[PDB]
């Protein structure tokens, strides 16, 4: 799913050529893309720092996650690596959404099945909400680039709430 | 897939962020966006003429198609034939806006050869029609009149590939 | 149907808030609106001249339409008035499409039922195609305003072909 | 589709043997067939004359069709041949309807797709209505044979109106 | 259900005027009606004799039906009256089928629910088959009138077998 | 119901065979069958003209119907209006072949008044259209040319009643 | 297809009117129409007896079919078996009224052999049942009593071909 | 309807082109478009918090709603209640992007009062929840931080009207 | 609801555990379970006879019901009538196993009076049939032969109430 | 169909593990099985006597079944063998129902198609009802074993009534 | 939903009387009810102690739940009361399941909507799993009463995992 | 089929009553019924833990499955994988209560190998997961604590066969 494939899908569902409405929709994406791609480049360039900082923000907010025994916690080397990996997944998904101009990548790769996974593995959505909030507070973006990044970060937060 | 999704899908399978080079390539596609929209608009805006003129030329060159017993004889078969020409043009136009042939392949061209073979539709004749549409669509899309002058040669080559893909598939 | 109501309808069909994709689509419309509204203002200001000229273009191209007896022809005062009225309808519909940013008004008010009406009343689609071509050739618009007007005029021509 | 296949289809749709009602329906066809087959033989024997005369009737009623340049008109040798061919198609379809006892042949071979074809190729239904009216006025049939022929000719006229 | 209502229903189901096929079907009924109405008049005029004789034919073929105690048998005055009543119902239904030109009356008034009734009340279909066979053997009709009567009598026999 | 079924239904509710008088009346209907079929065929064969000419005359007399804001303005509403005229003509033709108005009442006229009131369709104007169709349909059905001369006055009165029934219902 | 449609379909593919010879052949079919209707009526009117007597004779000759483990054992399988006999008789009767085997082939016999093979239904035994029905149906259809005397030998041969076609198909 | 369609619909019923004054009003709506999109984005981006905080405050003020026997007691009823809050917020957001309340009225608010009355849902309590969402949504939409400074007072009044419309409807 | 669910539903609305007294009452229902199952089995096992004998007695007492024009005349109406008797008996048997009339009320009796009034089914006559079934069902259920001797008087009173409820509802 | 397969089917239809309700249902079957299996063993051990006696009970109640010519009657050696065979089928089905704990075997092997078979072959349901009543009166079972046997015998009687 | 209403629903869905299979199913419930009702009485009599102890078990296992500020935690008087209330709800639901013989009460009153509620209000399923485990470890039931209680407690745990 | 139905089906095909030996074998199955129910209850009651612990162990041993590009990477694929583990456990539990593998074979295992091959699901890895579930399920089912002491060795062997059947099928 992207702004362009959604336009194509709507047209195809009705057996018709792309409408002027749909061309305007694609233009709308092209116009927004400068801000989106700026956000993607920046988040990518700062990825390791954002991921490391976000993980630390979670451990700080929820100290028990570093202490309690169990596979679901970051109280082992494996657990700490799983956590940083997951946070990296979220950040990577945000950059994909920015690149295509919609939530499709996040929806398909991350949000579908999320509730099942979090319940099954005893992972708290609130841990991930804190990581995402750290990213918002620390990406250092401005203007519409910041707006774009925060829109997709907030989309993930909404899904976890 | 669109061109943007294609790169993302490949990256996700590798667990990687897009590189700066990849981001720059996408920015370039965006910068060519106005031209791409003009191509789609021009083809769409002339769709009836593109299909009808190509069909007329096809039947003029291959009169057997329309004579009694021919595959495009009867109004029902003629309508189905015109519909197929329009369908192919439509899916080609989708591929253009997407900058990717996946929609054309997946929803239109896949299995079409075998579909035609089973029905007795002469695929080779459909390909002639498709190639006629290619020439008129490109001539229309690349018309220098009534548009800000610029270079669309890359786009016209790309458009050509989609038409050729369709012709090959039948 | 408009770019905005289509966005709302897509969101509602899926039980969700408007997506960033849909906000970009609405932005796309807003960006295109300057050209659309310029075209609408111009066509409106020149309406009588365009309608009169278009009607004459049809009578010129198809001289029999002024001569042959019958209610379907412009060979009576009533018939000539019907024809100018219809051409005015087409022009008015084009301005409505420009205003809302899509073909919705034309689709609902004019295209739905068109084939039935033209067959029932023995009106030739080609007459209307000539009127529409006259408008394209004589509106005097430039740049993207001309593009917008011609896109909707061509949409009507496609429906009649 | 014929009176007999329609009877079979109705029976089969309900998983039952042919009803006495359906046998009466087939008898009804057999009784009418003398008139139908007489009409078919006559129209066939006079085919060339009816086709030639019908084409001339159209050119007479609509003189522009012989004059205006364009592939849709009978203003070229190819166009005149297309027109006579089409009129021959209509006459042939009428004879097929007479032979089977219903509109099935005309419905399948001619009426399905008719509106699309006429719009696509800019052919006026009224041209064909005049050809059909010429045939009615000139077949020279009487009694129920004339009734049968005119019923199917009128069916085609209704489809074009 | 009649030949005419079936024609109307078929036309209406397809949103169209009655076809020439359907008019031929109705003509088929009208042609057959002379034989049907002759059969109806005759069976009606001989009704009491046919009913009395048919009942006796059943009691003769199945002597136990006059002897065995139980409400399902004709071994009481009430039972004998029920039996003659039922046979009268069958004969009356046959005359209705003849009148309308199809099995509709018999289907609606008698055959729908027949198997349930016969099982529930312990009535043997074979009793009724004998009554119907008596009627065939004793109506004294000839030619197509006999054919019509026997067609509907046989339809009832088939339903009971 | 058709005329035959109507009598049968009444008889069944009374548990009675049809009388000789009733049978004779049905035989009479059969003998008039050719004329009845001619009426149905003539109306059907001229259906497009009957509807179109009546609609044109209606809009000429009531120009408000077609002016902007009028109920038959826009091609969609015009098409719906023409469709309704055709629907009524169609159901009247069914009533004719049946010799009974039950199909016209049950499938067409019942609830139509309230349907129109809810939509804002001017029922009184539909009735004008229906009465125009009545006059042209009867003129066509009773045309003395091209048919074995005979008396159809009873049938024409009956046909009139069905049209009138429709007009009253709206 | 019926016999009339068959000729029309062949003619249309050639773009030709039917010839006088072809028209005469169709007129001949019409003239034999009463006999054809009598055949269909007689078979239909005796359908339950035709099926039941043939089934009874089949099970008497092949007792294995009904013994435990046999394909027609259990009331559900017996009912399905009787149903198939009736279905074949029904489609044969359709072919008779049509004067063409296409409905029998297309809706009944095509794929039946493979259907039976997959289910374990003994097709050869079905054919025995079908041939038993053929003999009783023809005896009934060609009964000289209670009918205007005439020659139906051609029709009886044709009826035979449809039954044989069904038996071959299984 | 959106604001643009509303004017067009009124004009069509009068058979009129839009006036220059009307066109200017639409241009003004377009010029305010960025602000309108920010409002919709901000509300959407904070939707879970807006609903949850309003619901929590409602249940804190009206503890009866959640006690056994209360309308929002049981997880199924609580989920339905939270869903309704979200649904209303969603339709209000649609009205904002449209600059017109028709979608909110037609698809959400029409018949809702009677729906709630039939179910025993306390409409007055829903209105309290809606008004709580109004205050938090406007505070979020009109937050001066992280956005190009400008005047959105007109938009905030308009947003208020949609929330009030919803509260009134229940 | 069953008897157990009924108490639970009332308790949940009050936010309360069942009391010891309530638990004891449920234990008592369980201890009477064998008798309750015998009642249901005996009625079910004699269902055809219960319905048929009651229907026969009803038609004997009210011969008008079955005479031509009567509501139970024609095999279709007779079958529908027998079906309704069976349906009522079936739902009464459900109420017995449940120890609660809710299924009988909700799925069968609610709206039945109005349904019958609209169709012209004589509800008072249905009630006579239901009361006849009550007497025969209780006689069968309470038959002292072929069962461990014990007191079922309470159950028989309860069974009576369900039949009476049905009779009242029509 | 059995109590256990019905439990599995209900669970599977809802995509879930077996419920405690369904385990109680299976326990209910296991508890009843002692009585069911006792009934099955007894009926089986006495099968020939019950079958022979039941057949005689039918011939006694309906003397015509031994006398009337026709394949449907027990008036020939083949017919008498068919009848005893059928009665044996009913008894065998009852034992199968007892074994699995429900009517599944009888429903699948005997009741499905029963009405068609009895009508087609002119067999009276009442003949079989008498045979079943003989079995009830002569199996000699007591207590819950008798209850189980009679429940399934009565189920067959209900199907035949 | 109960074992009895499920039996009724299955029968009604198929338009039939209760089957012997369904009567066995209800018997199965009646047999199990002694153990179920014993468990219900005991859990009820010990309710306050079990609820208080379970709440303490959660606070012990997850000390942060008593400390962290926020409405979702038991770090305020309101929060501690909410938690004890919820645990009481779970216990009460278990007693209802025991009483009716299935999970219906828990499914309808508690499990439907559970995931939405826990995500919306930031409540961790694991908190409730610990409370339920405390109840299992401390109810002091034996034999089949313990089995019944633990079956429903485990059902809730599965839903939370 | 359940174990009881299996014997009945075989007997019916032979037209035979079950023998005393067969009846005794069924009685034996009934006598082991409590143990069988305990096995099913214990597995069901621990289903989430059985699946989750097996899945966790599988992913720990085969980290490739979860790395980007791996078949269980993405939450959608992970959820599908966990679902499949649960589905297999569920159908194994059905086979246990039935004492027959037919439901497991017919509704779950048949065609699964080919389904996985077409999707690219590593069947061999699913088998590892299934075998892990086997070990934990048997350990749970055969836990000596909190249950009347007795011998369940035969049942545990049978349970093992169902798990092994599933593992083999993939
Ligand atoms: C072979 C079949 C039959 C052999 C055996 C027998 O010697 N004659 C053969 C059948 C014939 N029927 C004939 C006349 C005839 N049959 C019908 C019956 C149909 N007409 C339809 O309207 C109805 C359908 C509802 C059917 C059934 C009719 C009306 C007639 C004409 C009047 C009659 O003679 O009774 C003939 C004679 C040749 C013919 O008239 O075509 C044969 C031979």
């Amino acid at each position: 799913k992207t702004p362009i494939t959604e336009a194509i899908a709507a047209a195809d569902n009705q057996g018709r050529f792309l409408s002027n409405t749909e061309l305007q929709a694609v233009n709308g994406r092209y116009q927004r893309a400068a801000a989106s791609l700026e956000a993607a480049r920046s988040l990518t360039s700062n990825a390791q720092r954002l991921i490391n900082g976000a993980a630390q923000a979670v451990y700080s907010k929820f100290p028990y996650t570093s202490q309690m025994p169990g596979p679901q916690y970051a109280s082992s080397a494996v657990g700490k690596a799983k956590c940083a990996r997951d946070i990296g997944y979220y950040l990577r998904m945000v950059t994909y959404c920015l690149v295509v101009g919609g939530t499709g990548p996040m929806d398909e790769y991350l949000i579908a099945g999320l509730e099942e996974i979090n319940r099954t593995f005893d992972l708290s959505p609130s841990w991930y909400v804190e990581a995402l909030n750290y990213v918002k507070s620390n990406h250092g973006l401005s203007g519409q680039a910041a707006n774009e990044a925060n829109t997709y970060i907030d989309y993930a937060i909404n899904a976890l709430s | 897939l669109d061109a943007f999704a294609k790169v993302v899908a490949q990256a996700d399978a590798r667990g990687e962020f897009l590189s700066n080079t990849q981001l720059d390539a996408l920015s370039k596609m965006v910068s060519e966006g106005n031209k791409r929209l003009d191509v789609v608009n021009r083809i769409t805006s002339n769709a009836s003429a593109i299909v009808t003129n190509a069909a007329r030329a096809l039947f003029s060159e291959q009169p057997q198609l329309i004579q009694p017993g021919g595959n495009a004889y009867t109004n029902r078969r003629m309508a189905a034939c015109l519909r197929d020409m329009e369908i192919i043009l439509r899916y080609v136009s989708y591929a253009i806006i997407a900058g990717d042939s996946s929609v054309l392949d997946d929803r239109c061209l896949n299995g079409l050869r075998e579909t035609y073979q089973a029905l007795g539709v002469p695929g080779a004749s459909v390909a002639v029609g498709v190639e006629k549409m290619k020439d008129s669509a490109i001539a229309i899309a690349n018309d220098p009149s009534g548009i800000t002058t610029g270079d669309c040669s890359a786009l016209m080559a790309e458009v050509g590939t989609y038409f050729d893909r369709a012709a090959t598939a039948v």
